[PDB]
């Protein structure tokens, strides 16, 4: 949650502690890394028990909730136990915290793996910090009504997470910090409905592949932005007292499709970008008079420019 | 009536996530078409072609993307047929009970069919058929080829209506 993962990665960077130059202290090279490594696993997963706060308790929780691969948990257990045994063995003789080099051979080669779980963990946290930003300006574009930018940003968000191999679940915890406006939900609500309409409307007897496909793809992206904030089936709370113009947002979706569609992309007999323009003009023309309604918009959303006389009147 | 199909029946698949929708549209093929942007996110519909009365008919099923967030019913009006899915789940039927009624009140010529359990690992009975028959909607417990054949039968009721 708001359990600063910036600190979880502080505890992880501190554990990453590093190998010896040949000469190895059991405190500074092994037990200390692990104790920070456990506090890192504590702050990353918000590890809470109404009963932590113990090293075995923390290990017990990780197993209970499959928060980490078993092979990786057991490895932390086997090493912390061996460290425990060694500190005791050494405090019972003659340096009390330092041992010979060749004895620690097997232990350190298992600590190196835990350092690998260190970096792998830290990296994804850093990639999550970035995904926090990208989502945060998408919601910020949404906040100021600019639909052009919202769809551009939500796409940049999506592209990053695929690249850095992240999921909706991964981002949701550290988004407890921000909130989507109730009026911002009404925009998303509008965006959702217009796209849902458009996609089905554009499935016609001329063509039912490219155009609905594209429209759905826009709608999934807006849905993906939503999924990043909300849990499965968690309802959205819109402000019905504030509603965006359906014609305005339809043009928005249209602009966005122009920018992301291939130059080689074609809807039926026409180029996709070209048809978007034609459909943009037609609505802007409806907007310019006072003819924008559900019946009259549907006519545009469903057209494939099969009337070439009409389609070609816009060019000349 | 103007590429490789004559008629075209648009179908809504209204239902929440974790309800077991996906296992109905498994014998519904994904749209073969692809370009840069569609590739990154996919789509929220599936296509299917069947010979009927010697004519090619195209089914198009919409698992409307992000229905979850919005359960305010205005008219979201085009579809030739609406399908509502809910079985190894308590609240699944309870929520559907409000949707299926607010759909029936604001629709008609449109086909309706209430539905299943996937990942076979059941708190809802074969009557609790009773709620469906109250409004006049065919109910089915499914999953199989049995579910695909349940669609190719529904894709014949719309044909008789034209």
């Amino acid at each position: 949650s708001f359990s600063n993962m910036v600190s979880a990665k502080k505890f992880y960077n501190k554990a990453i502690f590093t190998a010896p130059k040949a000469e190895v202290s059991v405190k500074t090279h092994i037990m200390r890394p692990i104790d920070f490594m456990l506090m890192g696993l504590r702050e990353e997963f918000n590890l809470y028990s109404e009963d932590h706060l113990s090293a075995p308790g923390t290990i017990r929780l990780l197993r209970e909730k499959n928060l980490l691969p078993e092979e990786q948990i057991a490895r932390i257990e086997s090493v912390y136990n061996q460290a425990m045994s060694k500190r005791f063995e050494l405090h019972a003789e003659h340096e009390h915290d330092e041992m010979p080099y060749s004895d620690a051979k097997a232990m350190l080669d298992e600590v190196a793996k835990i350092r690998e779980l260190g970096v792998q963990r830290v990296t994804r946290i850093e990639n999550l910090e970035n995904a926090k930003k990208l989502w945060d300006n998408a919601n910020s574009m949404l906040e100021k009504g600019n639909i052009s930018g919202y769809l551009k940003a939500a796409n940049e968000l999506h592209k990053f997470m695929k690249e850095k191999n992240l999921k909706e679940d991964d981002l949701r915890p550290e988004l407890s910090d921000k909130t989507i406006s109730p009026k911002g939900y009404a925009i998303l609500q509008s965006l959702w409905g217009a796209a849902s309409d458009y996609s089905r409307a554009a499935a016609t007897l001329t063509e039912s592949t490219v155009e609905p496909g594209l429209v759905s793809a826009v709608n999934k992206m807006s849905a993906f932005f939503m999924d990043c904030k909300l849990s499965p089936n968690e309802r959205a709370t819109p402000d019905p007292d504030f509603k965006v113009g359906k014609s305005k947002i339809l043009v928005g979706i249209m602009q966005f499709i122009k920018d992301v569609a291939d130059p080689t992309s074609k809807i039926w007999m026409h180029n996709t970008k070209a048809l978007m323009n034609h459909k943009i003009a037609a609505i802007q023309k409806l907007e310019r008079s006072n003819n924008v309604n559900d019946e009259t918009l549907e006519s545009v959303l469903s057209s494939k420019g099969e009337n070439l006389s009409e389609y070609l009147s816009y060019k000349y | 009536s103007m590429p490789e199909y004559d008629y075209l029946f648009k179908l809504l698949l209204i239902g929440d996530s974790g309800v077991g929708k996906s296992c109905l549209l498994l014998r519904f093929a994904d749209d073969t078409y692809t370009e840069s942007y569609i590739s990154t996110i996919g789509v929220d519909f599936k296509i299917r072609t069947i010979e009927l009365d010697g004519k090619t008919i195209k089914l198009q099923i919409w698992d409307t993307a992000g229905q979850e967030r919005f359960r305010t019913i205005t008219s979201s009006r085009g579809a030739h047929g609406i399908i509502v899915v809910y079985v190894t789940d308590q609240e699944s039927f309870n929520n559907v009970k409000q949707w299926l009624q607010e759909i029936d009140r604001y629709a008609e010529n449109v086909n309706k069919l209430l539905v299943n359990k996937c990942d076979l690992t059941k708190v809802v009975d074969y009557t609790t058929k009773e709620f469906a028959d109250s409004l006049g909607i065919p109910f089915l417990e499914t999953s199989a080829t049995n579910v695909e054949q349940s669609f190719m039968t529904m894709a014949a009721e719309i044909k008789k209506r034209m």
